[PDB]
């Protein structure tokens, strides 16, 4: 109950930073960079996270 | 990196010996001295000290763009994504050679400035227009012409295989080869055997095709077609039932009979303009050549004309014997009675009969053929 | 209809299953049908049953220009559709001519001279030995064969045809008993009269 009530208790401070985009991936580059496209705008050269 | 070309002895002589051990000499004695500086005078890494520095200055994130316009000094006129356009500087790490109007660019994130430059994505024609595997057999499997295979070998191939025999006597290959004669007779047959032997990129486009429903459209098709033919290496461009472009109007068409004649008109001068041609073959076929421009056909733009008969008995025999060679074939069945079956059968209706006479006898859940399945597909094919 | 079920499986089911067995004759497997008869007698679903049986992506090509923007931004050319069918490599693509084609003038005759036939035209002349991948094959529902050009009646273009005619009494018998399925009937019709008071119709 206790480990409930404080994940509740930073529900609130954890929901108030920003979001995200969304994406379609072309095809890849090298050393870990693929090339993206977000419709509304042009498409960027990314890099990817370690997961 | 081509360090010596000269090597023309090809054998233990102690020229080639001698030029061999100078040549490592001179990359020992200058692999010393470039390594002489990274052991005395470092002052970095300089294998990913300056990668790191590079990786620093540019962002994570960098966009595409479009080049519009360049200064020599440097810098020029970006378009965004977007379309609103800038007036960014240029790096010095960017290998300014491949700097053309119209190729993307990847620009910083925060002052726009051109920090790389980006290789393109193929295009969705070249696959189209593409030939990848060579089709079958060679000319082994045509028979009975055998008259007209050594003019196309002489066009085509001799000049690739052989470029000796020309330079003695000093004269350039002839330039195009065109096909006619009545239909079924074996051209695109020929063109095929070609495509399997040669070995340059074998690139076909048919005739119905040239024709589109805007304005403006054809001259920019055939345009790209030649461009895609030039860019890539020595190549043979193949164009099939020209005639089709002038017989039959299509209602989806959005300008009448005058844009056929543009477009005409922009093939002439794609096959005999003043540019610099390079190295392209053209072969063209058709089985109506009594309709199409004479100025499509002068000298200097098509120089060898072949005509393509009808089948003789010989022949006749010739072609059934190939198209029979793997079929279990029973003894009963005569193929001198089945010659004159027909007083002017072509190419076409040899195979034909072949092929039906063999689905017959699949019916029954047989292996062999006999003369009734003959005598009933000669008659399901030719009688209706 | 089980007579043209036959033919059909013959040149569609057969050279799938057992490509050996047409290479044990030594002789090229079929790839153009074609099926011929008035309108309204049973060629589209007949098409769309083999595809379903044999496990075929069944596509067809109608050339309007609201799926245009899936096959290609732009597509100039009409071989493009390719580069989606060898994906799904046992594919099918199906065409179907307007039940208004004359060749006086007007539709057919005038104005355009094939649409759908430039269309076969082409694409046989594609995979006549240049196309790679195996296991297409290209089907057309038409009537009055007697109107196509005669580029499209050369003898070693088409494979197979196969005619439709009208159903007689028995084939409208069943036809009827089929479709009176669907519905709350009551015991005892008599629907051989039913039949036998329609004459010369479709199906
Ligand atoms: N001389 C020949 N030798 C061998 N086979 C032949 C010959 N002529 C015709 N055939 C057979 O007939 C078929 C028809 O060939 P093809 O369609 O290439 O002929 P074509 O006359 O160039 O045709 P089209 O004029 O209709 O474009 C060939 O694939 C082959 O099976
Ligand atoms: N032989 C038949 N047996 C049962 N139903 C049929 C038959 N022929 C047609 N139908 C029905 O009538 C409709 C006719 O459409 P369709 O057969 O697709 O016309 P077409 O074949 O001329 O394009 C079909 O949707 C089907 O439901
Ligand atoms: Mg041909």
């Amino acid at each position: 109950l206790n480990a409930k009530v404080r994940l509740l208790r930073e529900e609130l401070q954890l929901l108030q930073e920003q979001g995200s985009y969304v994406g379609e991936v072309v095809r890849a580059m090298d050393k870990k960079k693929v090339l993206v496209k977000v419709h509304p705008e042009g498409k960027f050269v990314v890099d990817v996270d370690k997961n | 990196a081509s360090k010596l070309p000269l090597v023309t002895p090809h054998t233990q002589c102690r020229l080639k010996l001698l030029k061999l051990e100078r040549i490592k000499d001179y990359l020992l004695m200058e692999e010393e001295f470039i390594r002489n500086q990274e052991q005395m005078k470092p002052l970095e890494e300089k294998q990913e000290e300056e990668r790191s520095k590079v990786d620093d200055l540019r962002g994570t994130p960098m966009s595409v763009g479009t080049l519009e316009e360049i200064i020599d000094d440097n810098h020029a006129i970006v378009s965004t994504s977007v379309g609103s356009e800038h007036y960014v500087s240029i790096l010095s790490f960017v290998d300014k050679d491949l700097l053309e109007p119209g190729c993307s660019v990847l620009l910083n994130h925060k002052v726009h400035a051109v920090i790389g430059v980006l290789m393109d994505d193929t295009d969705p024609l070249v696959t189209v227009m593409k030939v990848e595997k060579a089709p079958q057999e060679t000319y082994a499997d045509i028979g009975g012409l055998d008259n007209q295979i050594q003019e196309i070998k002489e066009s085509v191939e001799l000049p690739l295989t052989h470029p000796e025999y020309y330079e003695e006597m000093g004269i350039k290959p002839p330039k195009g080869v065109i096909l006619y004669g009545p239909p079924g007779t074996g051209k695109t047959l020929l063109a095929k055997a070609v495509a399997n032997q040669t070995s340059a990129t074998f690139l076909r486009v048919v005739g119905s095709e040239l024709i589109q429903k805007y304005l403006g459209d054809g001259p920019k098709l055939v345009r790209e077609l030649f461009r895609v033919a030039e860019e890539h290496a020595p190549s043979i461009v193949f164009i099939d039932e020209i005639d089709a472009i002038g017989t039959k109007r299509y209602d989806s068409n959005s300008g009448g009979e005058r844009e056929i004649q543009r477009t005409m008109l922009e093939l002439l001068n794609q096959l005999d303009g003043f540019d610099s041609r390079g190295d392209v073959k053209v072969i063209m076929a058709t089985n109506r050549i009594e309709t199409l421009d004479p100025a499509l056909i002068r000298p200097g733009r098509i120089d060898r004309k072949i005509e393509f008969p009808l089948p003789d008995e010989k022949t006749k025999k010739r072609i059934f014997q190939i198209h029979t060679s793997r079929m279990t074939l029973a003894d009963d069945v005569t193929l001198d009675d089945l010659i004159m079956a027909k007083d002017d059968l072509s190419g076409a209706d040899i195979k034909a009969i072949c092929t039906e006479a063999g689905l017959m006898a699949l019916r029954e859940r047989r292996m062999k053929v006999t003369n009734e399945d003959f005598k009933k597909s000669k008659e399901n094919v030719l009688y209706k | 209809l089980d007579k043209q079920i036959k033919e059909i499986k013959e040149v569609i089911e057969l050279p799938v299953k057992h490509p050996e067995l047409f290479e044990a004759l030594g002789i090229a497997q079929p790839k153009g049908v074609l099926l011929y008869g008035p309108p309204g007698t049973g060629k589209t679903l007949l098409a769309r049953a083999v595809a379903h049986h044999t496990d075929c992506t069944f596509i067809r090509v109608s050339g309007s220009e609201l799926v245009q923007k899936f096959i290609g931004e732009g597509a100039r050319m009409v071989r493009e559709l390719f580069v989606m069918a060898r994906e799904h490599a046992p594919s099918i693509i199906f065409m179907d001519e307007i039940d208004s084609i004359g060749s006086s003038r007007l539709e057919g005759g005038s104005g355009g001279d094939s649409e759908v036939q430039r269309t076969m035209l082409e694409l046989l002349n594609q995979l006549d030995g240049f196309e790679a991948t195996k296991n297409i094959k290209v089907i057309m529902a038409t009537n009055r064969i007697d109107i196509l050009d005669s580029a499209l009646l050369r003898p070693g273009r088409i494979d197979r045809k196969i005619e439709f005619p009208p159903p007689n009494e028995e084939a409208r018998l069943d036809i009827l008993k089929i479709h009176s399925r669907k519905m709350n009937l009551t015991r005892g019709i008599n629907l051989r009269k039913i039949a036998e008071l329609m004459p010369g119709a479709s199906g």
